[PDB]
């Protein structure tokens, strides 16, 4: 029940990551325009 | 180009949160698995 | 805000660096039940 | 055999993510060197 | 052993995200900063 | 410094795609146990 409820936890930080990914994203966008 | 790159992101961005589609629903056949035991 | 994107940014990258607390500290658990087996 | 074929689909997220990490810095790159 | 040891190994490359998505955000944060 | 970084970041995202080596050559040991059961 652990190791499961782990690669969830896994899965979870990968989702985390994600958002995070796309707010570097939103930034270097806001960048661009900015700086061009 | 920017846009040939947010274009390029974005559909990577698509094929991740496709594999996360693919896990997430493994991690709800796996939390049915453990239902039985 | 460029401000509110680092501190939404900051809180963020916190949740993650908490379930990778959660994560880690279940594989030194399955590092516990390996012990046995 | 679904657990094993998804611990692949985890590395296979952090693969790709791997690749969006490559270029959103590619991204950055290019700012640094327009703005300097 | 050896799944355990790479759900390890997940965990790990993930925390290796994590440093590496710090870095890509310190440099936005530069060009945040000298483009305004 | 901004080479400094380039550097720093291309030995990490290094490091990464080394552990990545490691898992994906684990993956492909569960996918030699899994041959047997």
């Amino acid at each position: 029940s652990g190791i499961v409820q782990q690669q969830n936890n896994l899965l979870r930080a990968i989702e985390a990551q994600q958002h995070l990914l796309q707010l570097t994203v939103w930034g270097i966008k806001q960048l661009q325009a900015r700086i061009l | 180009t920017w846009e040939a790159w947010d274009r390029a992101i974005a559909e990577y961005a698509x094929r991740i949160e496709x594999l996360i589609x693919a896990a997430q629903e493994q991690q709800e056949k796996n939390e049915x698995a453990l239902x039985e035991l």
